[PDB]
């Protein structure tokens, strides 16, 4: 689920793992580097690419006042799916 | 409709007098 | 409309002066105060047992804020810096980078719980409701190092519960 | 191992004896003092845990720093802290006390009460709930449970 | 204009206009600006040679009682020659009125020290001396209230920075609290929030 | 007066009534709402005043910490943390909401003064990328 | 050196100086003053302790937010010591109890402790290891203490050749051993030259030796500016303590009757460059606790 | 520029008031160093008092010298009273500076410092 | 000569007091205050309006909504906004609740500062229920900001006024039992009658405000003379003191608690269901549903929280009847998004100015009773 450097310490979702010439490896002695082991990139590549039969479609976020404000996105390119900046989940068109 | 909090037809009295039994 | 007090004269009627003398000699009202203290002695105590009965609260309680995330999705934050702009203690520290996907995101989202006055302005300033002041009071930290929450302590704290936070927001999203 | 058995149980006895009473003094400058007075309320007791308010510095086991620790106050703070016996334990209560807090970027405010006294238990909040302060005092008692003073004295 | 707009009254506005004109008629020597704002509170802007005559007139004279004294401050304004503005804020008892006597001064001028005609101005004057730096002559006691004794710099000025120059910490060398130059742990990010586009056209000063 | 026989004989008798007496303080058992994984039980009584509605009884061996004595807070899972602070009127056996597969199934409790606690660090990669000297020599 | 090891700006209190010091012992007297001067420098101090966390709690608020760090160690396992000096710029050896125990003696504390830590700090790959030893530590007799420290100096000179052996005299300070030991008494009258040196000059010498190279390898000696007699020292400290009066082991009394001598074959303070202070100022500082309420500066200065 | 004075008319009364205040600070030191239980001899205290008087030596305006006399008289009253503690009187000194040097070369080895 | 005692910051609030006393009956007392100095005015000068509202929430700390009400009415007076009526009535209800809270803490801490221990515990159980109300309303225990300039933010949830009604009945009985306990208690009357007399002429020259003016004669209520809100529609009366006693001032505080009970009763009975905040998106933030499904609401939310609303240039001084007295705020605002200089008139500061005339001819236990008998919190006295 997570990568780990050959120094033995876990990387994060941001690649900030320390080198061989630091002292923060010594500040982590005896106390665990509480890293979130749940990356945010790979939980979207597992999502189904939705296919909506219109041309320009809405995005709420699953609930009135529970979610991002409405974005209306366009689906006119043929090789690149439209992508909500808030959501991150894609759409396509069907005709 | 509206779902505020008004009282229900007006509440009862609340005493505001110094009460002593002088027994 | 004024209602002024401390206006009585000592009545030279025999009953009033002998009642004041009986008050002075026979210790009437001090035993009356003893009677009031005995009346609260024979009550039931209005205490709660702490480690078994945690006290009552409200569904909008403010404390131990953490980051939410989407239903079956990624992080909810945008690094739009509204919370850093509104934070009156100036405790928020945001550094933003986009990842390889192209969505704008972060690198660093650090909050000092020491500086945090716990207003609620970062709860209410967030447009997508990413940071929410949580339910509880569980800090009690031995070191000054550990009260400085990184993004990943915030995400573990937002993944230790969402059901609580989602229940409180679903209880109270029609007021704010 | 009979001597180590005796010394371990005696250490547990004296650590229970220390954590049993723990009657503090109340320093308490600003509104965190009012919240200490609200954990002196009947709904959150102190005499269930041996804790009795006592402003005598010479017989107070632990001390609760609470309120904005200013530069005019802090010499008087450590002047109180010195005349205090050989077990001394400090609870920093409130955002003003545990790292400066809301008055952090100002003159005449010490940036947290780590600059004057050592601090054992931080309890953040503004004000930290009397319920939360009571939780912090229980974790202070468990720090008293984990002292191992007499075991280290034996195996010195 | 009826909902959510504060309704102003014109009776108090006309009365405070008439009374400010009356005050400036009967005291011609010390009066420069007589202004009434939109929400009807009087302001009289004053040369610093008449603090005792204006306040002895205003505490008495039986047509304006003004027994009570409130805030005194001397708001620290740069860009001028005379920087400080001392604001005596007088409240009456028989009349329900509020006037602000605003006299001006620079950094090195004694104003006439109103402690003899308002006993409430004792700690107000001592506090303004300690915080701003305006000396008050013929005054019983000037000490430092609301500051440390070893601290100086008159900190409420705009010239004194937000964080001070000294910072205390305990050390075990000399076994006491010592003062060191400030080494902050975070920047105090100053934000550039003053956006353009002139949110009030009614307050446009005339250009050069 | 007569409850005290049936308060002992209903709680379990000589055995359990003394154990929960020496546990912390109180003996008000008798409502039996529901137990929970990590063993602990939740009892909501209705007759007592507001503050003594709902109590919890913790069990031993939840993370191998010998929690018979020195019981903390923070050992309760968050649905019962909503229920127990009086924010609702229904137990979480009715509707446990918003399952959300990323949610912890372990609930690692309050962990200060352990080998496993939080340390702060900069979640930020390389700043300015210092120069690298060439490997080859000259002459 | 990597970045975040370069210095930045002024000194102390989140002003990053460029050293990471692993400081052995450090719970007693001299280590606490040295951690005080390193927290004033604004460094990272790794203190290992084997005792209760209450004493490192008393020396805790010295450094800034997370500058100093605490870790456990022992005198038996090399793994905890290598974990202590995993990554460290410098390491200093300040250890030794003035009386025996049932678990550790004067034997093999000064032989088994510095060999193990010098071995694992050479193998971990650090530089500028500074070891303190007592003055006049010789193979010649009359102290188990001093012959063990002489064997320790020879062993730390043998292994890890680029070490800084530094040796102070009988240092005196606010919480001294020997001067407080003199004030807490009741005594004899003999003659013995002895030169105390004040502790803040010694630790300024140590921090200058720890951040000022060209002093690596060479052994240094601290000489106080006084060098006078013990009898007039005792009468001066009683006269400043306002009392006339005309663990106490045999090794301690033979240390305070050992004639401290100096050899100029190794350089002192001036080739390192910090001013020394005389007795009397700091003596009037430390000699409090006279009586209920209770100057005559003697200044013998023999030879 | 007919300016209102504070106390004086020219520099003559300024010199008279500052020598009066220096006489007071000279006779005020040994009482305080006996009282607050300091660690510094009387001669060093008097030398730093006259150093504090030699610090402001280039001041020429009479109102400014009058205001400095007022500052010194306020602090002398607060030190002849027992209001100020040991901390502030030791804060007048400088024992915990580790003072930064003034040569260009040692300002160059710890740089970015004009 | 005479005994110059130095009462330090130990508890008999927190101060330092140097008293050159004669012989168990004093001569010259000087309060050295300023030990709790924080720098509120400089911090508000370097911050915005909405961000520096909690400084006005906590410069006084026992009163927690009247100080918010004073600063919010300063900004609403300068900015020309009348708040909606339901916001005004909730503001009045919480002003009366905070008034009840501050008077009952002043009574109990004066009783404990003399030395009586138990009504402290009783009325702090009552104030625990007060804080339960504050928790249910805002979410904070004590420091609820909650009062925006532009009306009450985020109105009270459904199911509160019945609890306030129950609390009104039970609290009337509990204050009647406090008068049953104390008040004709003989040793307490012996403790405080003839100490700290104040002439009304000196009450006006020394600038006393609020309860001191009620005790020393002259009838002066801001709520009756200058109605700054809907106080003109609720009917109540103010208590006046005949003699200048401390016992008289105690009676005045108890009767102000009782009149706060009356105003809470009428405010519950006459609540209009108008609206939460103002009808202007440029001052109050828009609600979250319109924010999400509206463009202009998102733009006004974003700019109103980053830059804040601007304020027209000008200076104002408003003051409201806080339980300590005329709590005053004097704003000076250059036309910008930050205030230029704010300053606070503290009734505790004005009362502590007259400590010499209140403790000239009495002993030192009476000095402690005088320091207690004025609701002085030593955080508001600092400014
Ligand atoms: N007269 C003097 O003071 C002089 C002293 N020195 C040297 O200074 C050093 C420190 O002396 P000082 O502070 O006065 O006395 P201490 O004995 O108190 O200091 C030694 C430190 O090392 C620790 N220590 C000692 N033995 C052991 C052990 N076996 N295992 C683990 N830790 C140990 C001590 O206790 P703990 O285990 O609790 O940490 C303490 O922290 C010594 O090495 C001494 O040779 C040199 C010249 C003069
Ligand atoms: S306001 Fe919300 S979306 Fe914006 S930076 Fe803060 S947490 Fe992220
Ligand atoms: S609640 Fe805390 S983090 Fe949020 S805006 Fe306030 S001080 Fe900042
Ligand atoms: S932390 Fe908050 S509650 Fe405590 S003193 Fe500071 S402002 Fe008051
Ligand atoms: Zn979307």
């Amino acid at each position: 689920g997570v990568r780990t450097s050959p120094t033995g310490e876990k990387v994060t979702h941001t690649g900030q793992v320390y080198d061989d010439e630091d002292y923060r490896r010594v500040r982590f002695v005896g106390r665990q580097k509480e890293v979130n082991e749940n990356f945010a990139i790979d939980l979207i590549a597992e999502q189904p690419v939705s296919q909506v039969g219109s041309r320009v479609i809405s995005c709420d976020g699953g609930g009135g006042a529970l979610g991002h404000p409405r974005v209306y996105i366009n689906l006119d390119k043929e090789t690149k799916t439209g992508t909500c900046g808030y959501c991150g989940l894609q759409f396509r068109q069907q005709h | 409709v509206k779902q505020d909090m008004p009282p229900v037809g007006g509440y009862g009295p609340i005493d505001y007098k110094r009460n002593l039994p002088r027994r | 409309t004024y209602k002024y007090v401390n206006l009585r004269e000592p009545s030279m009627d025999m009953k009033s002066v002998t009642d004041r003398a009986a008050q002075t000699l026979l210790w009437t009202e001090l035993i009356r105060g003893l009677g009031m203290t005995l009346s609260y002695l024979f009550r039931e105590p209005a205490t709660i047992n702490y480690p078994f009965e945690k006290g009552p609260l409200s569904p909008r309680f403010r404390g131990e804020h953490a980051l939410r995330r989407y239903p079956s999705g990624e992080e909810r934050c945008i690094a739009c810096k509204l919370c850093e702009a509104v934070c009156p203690a100036q405790a928020i520290t945001i550094e933003a980078e986009p990842r390889a996907d192209g969505s704008r995101r972060t690198t660093r989202y650090d909050i000092d719980m020491t500086k945090c006055i716990y207003c609620g302005f970062c709860q209410e300033a967030c447009p997508v409701d990413a940071i929410v002041e949580g339910p509880n009071f569980e800090f009690s930290t031995e070191t000054h190092e550990e009260l400085l929450y990184n993004k990943e302590k915030l995400l573990n704290n937002g993944d230790k519960w969402e059901a609580e936070i989602a229940a409180n927001i679903q209880a109270d999203y029609l007021y704010r | 191992s009979r001597g180590e058995y005796v010394v371990a149980k005696l250490d547990d006895l004296i650590n229970w004896a220390r954590r049993s009473s723990l009657w503090p003094m109340t320093f308490g400058l600003a509104c965190c003092a009012v919240e200490m007075m609200h954990m002196a309320a009947p709904r959150y007791d102190m005499d269930r845990f041996g804790v009795v308010f006592r402003a005598s510095p010479r017989q107070s086991d632990v001390m609760i720093v609470a309120g904005t620790l200013t530069n005019k106050m802090a010499p008087a703070l450590r002047k109180v802290y010195d005349q205090m016996p050989e077990p001394r334990y400090v609870v920093s209560m409130g955002s003003c006390a545990n790292g400066g807090g809301y008055y952090h970027y100002s003159y005449s405010v010490v940036r947290g009460c780590d600059r004057i006294v050592p601090v054992d238990i931080y309890v953040p909040g503004c004000p930290p709930t009397a319920e939360a302060l009571l939780y912090g005092i229980l974790q202070l008692q468990k720090k008293i449970k984990r002292e191992k003073r007499l075991r280290i004295w034996y195996r010195r | 204009t009826r909902p959510t707009v504060r309704p102003r009254n014109d009776v108090a506005h006309k009365q405070l206009s008439a009374f400010g004109e009356y005050v400036a008629e009967i005291l011609p020597k010390y009066v420069q600006q007589v202004q009434v704002s939109c929400f009807s509170e009087l302001e009289i802007c004053i040369h610093p040679d008449g603090v005792i005559p204006v306040l002895t007139f205003l505490r008495d004279h039986s047509n304006a009682q003004f027994k009570s004294l409130a805030d005194l401050t001397a708001v620290d304004i740069p860009t001028r020659q005379n920087r400080f503005e001392i604001v005596y804020n007088l409240l009456s008892l028989r009349f329900n009125s509020r006037i602000r006597v605003k006299t001006y001064t620079d950094e090195l001028t004694p104003v006439e020290s109103s402690v003899s005609v308002y006993k409430a101005a004792n700690w107000y004057e001592r506090e303004i001396w300690d915080m701003f730096g305006v000396f008050f002559a013929n005054h019983p006691d000037l000490r430092r209230i609301l500051t440390d004794y070893g601290f100086e710099g008159h900190p409420f000025r705009k010239d004194f920075p937000l964080s001070g120059y000294v910072e205390l910490r305990y050390d075990d060398e000399v076994k006491r609290v010592v003062a060191e130059p400030v080494e902050l742990a975070q920047e105090f990010r100053k934000f550039d929030l003053n956006s353009p586009w002139e949110a009030f056209p009614a307050y446009r000063q005339p250009p050069e | 007066l007569k409850r005290g026989l049936q308060q002992v004989s209903g709680h379990g008798g000589l055995r359990g009534y003394l154990r929960v007496l020496f546990r912390a303080n109180d003996v008000r058992v008798g409502t039996l709402v529901g137990e929970d994984k990590y063993g602990n039980k939740y009892y909501e009584d209705n007759k007592q005043f507001f503050g003594r509605h709902r109590w919890v009884i913790y069990t031993t061996e939840m993370n191998g910490k010998n929690t018979f004595w020195d019981v903390d807070g923070s050992m309760v899972p968050p649905e019962w943390h909503r229920w127990l602070h009086c924010m609702t009127d229904d137990p979480p056996t009715v509707k446990p909401p918003t399952a959300r597969k990323f949610i912890w199934t372990n609930h690692k409790f309050n962990l200060s003064g352990t080998p496993q606690q939080y340390v702060p660090y900069s979640t930020t990669r390389k700043k300015i990328q210092e120069w690298v000297p060439p490997s080859t020599p000259y002459k | 050196l990597h970045h975040a090891v370069i210095p930045h700006g002024k000194g102390g209190r989140s002003s990053v100086s460029g050293i990471v010091a692993t400081v052995f012992g450090a719970t007693g007297f001299l280590g606490r003053y040295l951690v005080n001067h390193l927290g004033r420098m604004g460094s990272q101090v790794i203190v290992p302790y084997r005792c209760e966390p209450y004493d490192t709690m008393h020396l805790r608020p010295m450094g800034d937010l997370g500058q100093i760090i605490f870790m456990d160690w022992n005198g038996r396992d090399k793994d905890s010591i290598r974990r202590a000096v995993e990554h460290s710029n410098v390491v200093i050896n300040l250890v030794g109890r003035e009386w025996e125990t049932k678990n550790f003696d004067f034997e093999d504390v000064f032989v088994k402790i510095p060999q193990a830590i010098a071995q694992v700090s050479k193998e971990a790959g650090v530089e500028k290891f500074i070891h303190i030893s007592h003055l006049n530590a010789d193979i010649k007799s009359s102290s188990k203490y001093l012959r063990n420290k002489a064997v320790g100096e020879k062993e730390v000179r043998e292994t890890f050749p680029e070490a800084t052996i530094i040796k102070p005299a009988d240092i005196f300070g606010r919480e001294d051993r020997f001067l407080n030991y003199f004030a807490n008494i009741r005594s004899l009258g003999k003659k013995t030259v002895k030169q105390p040196v004040y502790i803040v000059d010694v630790t300024k010498g140590i921090i200058n030796a720890i951040k000022d190279p060209d002093a690596r390898g060479k052994t240094f000696a601290f000489v106080g500016p006084n060098r006078y007699l013990l009898f007039d020292l005792v009468q001066y400290v009683f006269a400043v303590a306002h009392r006339p009066f005309l663990w106490t082991t045999r090794d301690k009394v033979e240390r305070i009757h050992t004639t401290d001598r100096t050899l100029p074959h190794l350089p002192g303070l001036e080739d390192l460059g910090v001013q020394a202070t005389p007795l009397e100022l700091k003596a009037i500082e430390v000699l409090r606790r006279h009586r209920t309420y209770r100057s005559e500066i003697e200044d013998v200065q023999p030879a | 520029t007919s300016v209102k004075p504070i106390f004086s008319r020219d520099m003559n009364e300024a010199k008279r008031r500052v020598r009066e205040l220096y006489r007071a600070w000279y006779r005020e030191v040994p009482n305080t160093v006996h009282l607050f239980q300091l660690d510094i001899s009387v001669k060093q205290g008097r030398d730093k008092v006259r150093e504090m008087f030699k610090k402001n030596a280039h001041v020429t305006d009479p109102r400014v010298v009058d205001l400095l006399v007022i500052k010194g008289k306020m602090e002398l009253e607060e030190t002849i009273n027992v209001w100020k503690q040991r901390t502030h009187v030791m804060r007048f000194f400088h024992e915990t500076e580790a003072p930064r040097p003034k040569d260009f070369l040692s300002k160059f080895y710890v740089g970015h410092d004009p | 000569s005479n005994l110059t005692l130095n009462f330090g910051p130990q508890h008999p609030g927190v101060l330092r007091l140097v008293m050159e006393l004669s012989g168990e009956m004093v001569r010259k007392c000087d309060p050295h205050i300023g030990l709790l100095h924080r720098g509120t005015e400089k911090l508000i000068e370097y911050k915005t309006y909405l961000q520096a509202l909690p400084y006005f929430d906590r410069l006084d700390y026992v009163s927690m909504m009247c100080n918010e009400q004073a600063y919010s009415l300063a900004v609403e007076k300068l900015l020309n906004i009348q708040p909606p009526p339901r916001a005004q009535w909730i503001r009045v209800l919480f002003g009366e609740i905070t008034r009840l809270l501050n008077h009952i803490m002043a009574v109990t801490t004066h009783a404990l500062d003399i030395g009586a221990m138990t009504p402290f515990f009783w009325m702090f159980e009552e104030r625990e229920k007060m804080f339960e109300f504050y928790e249910r309303v805002s979410g904070a225990r004590m420091h609820a900001a909650y009062v925006r300039p532009g009306g009450v933010h985020q109105d009270l949830p459904l199911g509160l006024m019945d609890d306030i009604y129950e609390f009104s009945k039970n609290f009337s009985l509990r204050i009647d039992e406090l008068e049953e306990m104390l008040t004709n208690n003989r040793i307490w009357r012996n403790r405080t009658v003839d100490i700290g007399v104040v002439t009304a002429e000196d009450a006006l020259n020394y600038g006393f405000s609020g309860v001191m003016l009620r005790g020393s004669g002259i009838q002066w209520d801001l709520r009756k003379t200058q109605p700054y809100d809907v106080y003109d529609q609720v009917e109540f009366d103010v208590p006046i003191g005949s003699r200048g006693d401390c016992y008289d001032r105690y009676l005045c505080r108890v009767e102000e608690m009782r009149q706060s009970i009356r105003i809470i009763s009428q405010c519950l009975n006459k609540m209009p269901p108008g609206e939460i905040k103002v009808d202007d998106a440029k001052v109050s933030p828009p609600k979250r549903a319109e924010m999400k499904t509206s463009m202009e609401s998102l733009i006004h939310h974003f700019k109103l929280y980053t830059e804040g609303y601007q304020v027209p240039p000008g200076a104002t001084y408003t003051a409201i009847e806080a339980p300590k007295g005329e709590f005053g705020v004097y704003l000076v605002s250059d036309g910008s998004s930050r205030p230029y200089r704010c300053k606070i008139k503290a009734p505790g500061f004005a009362h502590l100015a007259g400590l010499d005339k209140m403790s000239k001819g009495h002993m030192l236990a009476d000095v402690v009773a005088i320091i207690g008998t004025q609701d002085i919190v030593f955080g508001e006295v600092d400014r």
